[PDB]
């Protein structure tokens, strides 16, 4: 309904706070899954 | 130029966007204008006549 | 660059809303890697 809107992406402030943490959790997950 | 031509160099700005600032001074968020631009415009053209 | 700036620790509530969970998430991993 908004006339003239455009396309881009919005970065979650928590996204780096989880891309460095969920991946850190994932890295911690990788620390036990492989063996 | 909105209302910035009385305090220096005039700076252009689209009219449909300028009114969104005037609402923001009243106390209503700007999302009420874009979602009702057609209704508001039809409600302003008729009034001036 | 700013004149008169002083040092201190900025307590970021983003940390206790993760550190307390890090006290729980890493506790889970500690509870997961220990056995
Ligand atoms: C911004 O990006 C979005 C996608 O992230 C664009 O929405 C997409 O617009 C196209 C229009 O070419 C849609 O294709 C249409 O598909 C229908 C079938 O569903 C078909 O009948 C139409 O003829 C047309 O091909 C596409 O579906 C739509 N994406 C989604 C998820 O619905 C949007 O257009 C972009 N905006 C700008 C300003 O570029
Ligand atoms: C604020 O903290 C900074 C960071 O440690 C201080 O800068 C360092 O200060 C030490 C002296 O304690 C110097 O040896 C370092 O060379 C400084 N580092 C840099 C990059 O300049 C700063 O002095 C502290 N200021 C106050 C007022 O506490
Ligand atoms: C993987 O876990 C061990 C203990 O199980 C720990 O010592 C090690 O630091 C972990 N790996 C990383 C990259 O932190
Ligand atoms: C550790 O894990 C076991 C099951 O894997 C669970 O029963 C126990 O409550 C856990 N301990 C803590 C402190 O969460």
């Amino acid at each position: 309904v908004v006339i003239g809107i455009v396309n881009n992406t919005v970065y979650d402030p928590l996204q780096p706070e989880l891309d460095s943490f969920k991946e850190e959790l994932d890295k911690y997950f990788k620390n036990h899954t492989s063996p | 130029s909105g209302w910035t031509f009385g305090a220096g160099a005039a700076l252009q700005i689209p009219f449909a966007m300028q009114m969104a600032y005037r609402f923001n001074g009243i106390g209503v968020t700007q999302n009420v204008l874009y979602e009702n631009q057609k209704l508001i415009a039809n409600q302003f053209n008729s009034a001036i006549g």
